[PDB]
């Protein structure tokens, strides 16, 4: 097939609200996403956007029957040896079509090669099946362009960037979508340079997803991973119509508490805590609890940590947040709360200190 | 110029390389085939913490080289006596373009001292580079290419200013049996070749968030972050944790320190936050006393001079004794004549352990009760 | 009693000429073996200036 | 001599790393110089700068037998005037070697009289003698740098500044080094823009300067003399 | 005198602890100044080979 | 709906004008307590829910 196609017409598209799980609180909390839909995880460097891409794999992709696509889009080709390598020790390689365009190529390779992953995955969908679609980090496909472009003779734009940005990046998010004959379902790593979030590139990504998952370094320095900012991760199927009104309900409310408790922060770096309303202390505590909570340990981040993985269940985690909020855990340290599954580890936890 | 062998070259990356600080070689470990980032400001050690990485390998087969770019003559002039004094020398490769050398030097600097690297690797040998200043061979090609009317991006860097560091430090691999045989025509069998790198990168005002820095935190395997408060509290190697890492983790330790050590740096990224919010007062006083204690007699332990470099023998007992609560009954001034005192007693009454270690990964429950018999019989005498 | 404060009086002292003599063998052991450490390493750092 | 000249060689280095005893307590104590150094001063005004330079380059003539030269770069012509009538009063100008070109001069004269103080520091240097080089801001010599690239149209860099900033800073700091036959010691008065040591120009200058001292108002309120501030003063 | 013995005892200790730390203190006073003259002294024998 | 709204305009600029002090707000008098409270209340009374929009009947009650 040719690697440059059309996308799909209007007339082809389909939706569908079919919640999807995965077990990691704070993704499937504060931004569920669902079967054909778009999923994008933004951050920095180094703040783990590909931990989270490979315990999405393994949550999703070993649980699922059709077949998956991995796209290495300007990544470290020792990472992409170790992928290869984890699937072919554990036999789910001949299910997974990689392609690999990784960062020592010249810019042509790290151009075109998102383009062969998608007619991959398009050859699938048009089987009829449905897929799974993982990008490794997709803005080495426009930062490829952005080296090439100048040489093309176009004029410069924005902060350098090629003039056709928008129409690069849509020409491809365009043709990565589910349709009434099968479903891709995929899981984007969109890098962000210098931390900035309204850069032009990840400015004009935002648009095309549908759970918007953002990273942040300001907590991953504080050891708390995923290190996912909840005050700016976002989806699609939020909604009481589609998650049912108590799961609405819960995300609203901790959103509601981390804000308030953004708030403070300047009060509390000036006079200290000790200003602070009687029912100000509450709500400091109580969003500490959660900004802790929302931490859990990986199965792929045992080789960093030690400590073994956990899967926790979405009817699992919405109790424990909604317990945190109401209050009745307020007797627990906040240390009870780091890097444990569901809210009963929590409570044992603290009988140990 | 070239490219770098290819994903199904490659081989994991498995072996450890010691350098000689308790800090690094238990927090952020280091493997041949590793890339691994020394990022900082100024004057905070960085290039001590490499020429010491240098000067360990002395005697452990590995082949290091050192790349100084855009440096000041007198410097680099210093650090080669540095090398010949401890003896290094004989063992290095030593690629300079100093300051006042054409842009052109400079920003072809590391790709000549990539090229003389992967002589090693490609014949089943292993190999250290050193790139000294890779903040200064991205200023060196922004003048090549603003000299040559490029448009420029963020910062007035060109737009693949990301390529360049990309193309150079995506040479520093692990390649397989197999590949040491198809390039050697068959004349090396059963090897595996690899070259570590560790560029250096310097910071303005702290600064983990700005335009070259976040490029090359973007493509090395880790960082080593050495942040000033600490270097200037005497906190030394400053090394700061919570935001340096490894990305390939305990797989490139050896057993007993990939035991001894766990979560250690997440504990005190814990410890950082929790120490500038309790700047007041603190709750389960007592608890909060007995962590603060050990979360501050960490880092009060992991400070070590420049140029005395402790094997993993001496590391190991070290960070048993932290980890396993021995040191609450300690006041911190202590710390360091209570190291000093520990690595003396176990160098005079449990001798053959220490040859014991130093061979192998050494791991096993006869050894943490042994571990502990090293403790108890020199706890009480003092 | 009055002799078991007699017997306490005895324990006490017998105990402290006893602790203060461990202290001060133990201080002069570990003041020999730091001067034993200061000539090894003091002869051992001789071999790295003549080699160099 | 022409004045445009390639560094000492790698192999004409100084084997040593020595000390500069400059005489003066504060310095000698919080921040000696080496000998063959680069040094900062970041005083400000009427805290006397000039009264130190002046010390320096009569301790370094009669206690050591070195000359010096001064180069003004692109500073103020009565501040000159009243610096040379201070060092003829003096009598130290019979040590000194001045070179001047200030603020009114054509930007191709501010920005080459750093080089002509150079080279004659330099003559002074083969004669194996230990020579100390006054630079009066080498701010001005960056800015006159950045004038000059602008004329010739060469595209503009980080913040404006000159795309060959670091290069035309280290073919200067460069020349100035000990040597196996001599050495040229240097004091540098430096100016920060907007107080900010991120600019560009603070952050290329001191990754070459050795030590720092630095002048306080305060301390000559006191009445203390000199004025240098043992807190913020530096050396490595 | 129970209780004065109880008091003068532990006098001995926390005198001992003193004189202990006195005797370790200078144990490291003379590996300081044993370390500092044989590097002093070798650094003779090297000029000396060398410009011989 | 401009006979009632205009009572909240008001209502909200001394609102905005007091918000500063909602901080310390034990410390405030009753006199502005009140007006700090209310603005509170007229606040929380603007929000809605998506796709459950309100005749101009609805509005006026409530703003009433
Ligand atoms: N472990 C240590 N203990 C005590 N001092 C140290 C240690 N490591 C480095 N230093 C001191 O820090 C000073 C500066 O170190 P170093 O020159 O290596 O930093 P740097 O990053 O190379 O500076 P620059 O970036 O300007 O080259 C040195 O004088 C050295 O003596
Ligand atoms: N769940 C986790 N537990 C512990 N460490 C984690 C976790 N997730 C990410 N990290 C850390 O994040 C660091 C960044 O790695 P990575 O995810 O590869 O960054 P990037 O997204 O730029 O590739 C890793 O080296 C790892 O230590
Ligand atoms: N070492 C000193 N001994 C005595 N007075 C001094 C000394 N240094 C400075 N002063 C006083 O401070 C003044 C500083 O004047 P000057 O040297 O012209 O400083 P600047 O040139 O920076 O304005 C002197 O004229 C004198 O009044
Ligand atoms: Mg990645
Ligand atoms: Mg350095």
């Amino acid at each position: 097939w040719a690697i440059h196609r059309a996308a799909p017409s209007y007339e082809e598209l389909s939706n569908s609200q079919e919640l999807l799980e995965t077990g990691i609180k704070v993704i499937d909390l504060m931004a569920p996403f669902a079967k054909g839909g778009k999923v994008g995880l933004f951050g920095g460097a180094g703040v783990g956007k590909t931990v989270n891409m490979m315990e999405l794999i393994r949550n999703i992709a070993i649980e699922h029957s059709g077949y998956s696509v991995f796209a290495g889009v300007g990544e470290r080709t020792r990472e992409g040896n170790d992928f290869y390598h984890e699937m072919t020790d554990s036999n789910v390689i001949d299910k997974v079509s990689l392609v690999y365009g990784q960062m020592n190529e010249p810019p042509g390779n790290r151009l075109r090669v998102a383009l062969t992953g998608l007619t991959m995955a398009e050859k699938f969908r048009d089987e009829g099946r449905d897929v799974l679609l993982f990008v490794d980090n997709i803005y080495r496909y426009t930062l490829a362009g952005t080296e090439v472009s100048a040489l093309l003779g176009r004029m410069p734009s924005a902060v350098g960037y090629q003039p056709t940005l928008a129409e690069e990046m849509g020409v491809l998010q365009e043709r990565i979508t589910s349709t009434k004959t099968g479903s891709i379902t995929s899981v984007q790593a969109v890098y962000v340079p210098a931390d900035d979030l309204t850069d032009p590139s990840p400015a004009t990504t935002f648009a095309h997803l549908d759970a918007t998952v953002v990273l942040s370094r300001q907590i991953a320095s504080l050891g708390i991973y995923p290190a996912v900012d909840p005050l700016d991760s976002t989806s699609r199927q939020l909604d009481p119509l589609v998650v049912g009104q108590e799961h609405y309900d819960t995300a609203r409310g901790v959103q509601s508490i981390l804000q308030r408790y953004q708030e403070l922060k300047d009060i509390i770096a000036i006079l200290g805590m000790d200003e602070l309303s009687e029912e100000d202390k509450l709500v400091v505590a109580r969003a500490r609890k959660i900004q802790r909570f929302l931490s859990q340990p990986f199965f792929v981040a045992e080789v960093f940590t030690g400590s073994p993985g956990k899967y926790v269940s979405l009817k699992d985690t919405i109790r424990g947040f909604k317990g945190i909020m109401e209050g009745e855990y307020d007797h627990l340290p906040e240390q009870a709360f780091y890097m444990v599954g569901s809210i009963e580890e929590a409570v044992e936890k603290a009988k140990k200190l | 110029e070239a490219i770098a062998p290819g994903v199904i070259e490659r081989q994991s990356v498995d072996q450890p390389v010691q350098t000689g600080y308790k800090a690094v070689d238990s927090m952020i470990p280091i493997g041949r085939g590793q890339r691994e980032l020394i990022i900082g400001d100024r004057q905070t050690g960085k290039t001590a913490l490499a020429i010491d990485a240098i000067i360990n390998q002395r005697d452990s087969g590995i082949k290091c080289i050192y790349v100084a770019i855009g440096q000041k003559a007198s410097t680099i002039s210093n650090v080669v006596r540095k090398l010949e004094e401890h003896g290094a020398l004989a063992n290095t490769i030593v690629v300079v373009a100093t300051a006042s050398e054409s842009a052109a030097l400079q920003y072809l600097a590391p790709y000549a001292g990539c090229a003389m690297g992967e002589y090693f690797r490609d014949r089943g040998e292993d190999a250290l580079i050193i790139y000294d200043d890779l903040s200064k061979q991205a200023v060196a090609y922004r003048q090549i290419s603003l000299l040559l009317r490029r448009p420029p991006g963020r910062e007035a860097f060109p737009g693949d200013v990301f390529y360049l560091h990309s193309r150079l430090l995506e040479r520093a691999a692990r390649v397989n049996a197999e590949y040491v045989e198809a390039f050697t025509k068959g004349e090396v069998k059963g090897k595996t070749g690899s070259l570590t790198a560790l560029p250096i990168i310097e910071t303005q005002a702290g600064d983990v968030s700005a335009f070259v820095p976040t490029n090359v935190i973007s493509i090395t395997d880790g960082q080593i972050f050495l942040e000033t408060n600490l270097f200037n509290a005497g906190i030394r190697p400053a090394v700061n944790p919570g935001i340096s890492v490894s990305r390939v983790g305990g797989a490139a330790q050896t057993k007993i320190m990939k035991k001894l050590s766990g979560g250690i740096r997440t504990a005190l990224a814990q410890y950082r936050e929790l120490a500038a919010f309790s700047q007041f007062a603190s709750d389960l006083d007592d608890a909060t006393r007995k962590q603060l204690d050990h979360g501050q007699k960490v880092t009060e332990l992991l400070k070590q001079k420049q140029y005395a470099p402790m094997s993993v023998a001496q590391q190991s007992l070290v960070l048993f004794a932290a980890e396993r609560g021995y040191l609450a009954d300690v006041e911190l001034s202590k710390i360091g004549s209570f190291e000093a005192a520990l690595l003396a007693y176990v160098d005079r009454d449990h001798a053959p352990l220490m040859q014991e270690i130093n061979q192998t990964g050494g791991y096993n429950d006869e050894i943490e009760g042994k571990l502990k018999g090293i403790l108890d019989s020199f706890k009480a005498t003092q | 009693d009055l002799d078991l404060a007699k017997a306490s009086a005895t324990d006490q002292l017998k105990k402290a000429k006893a602790e203060a003599q461990v202290i001060i063998e133990q201080a002069n052991k570990r003041r020999s073996q730091i001067l034993d450490e200061a000539k090894a390493e003091a002869e051992q750092e001789r071999t790295k200036i003549v080699a160099q």
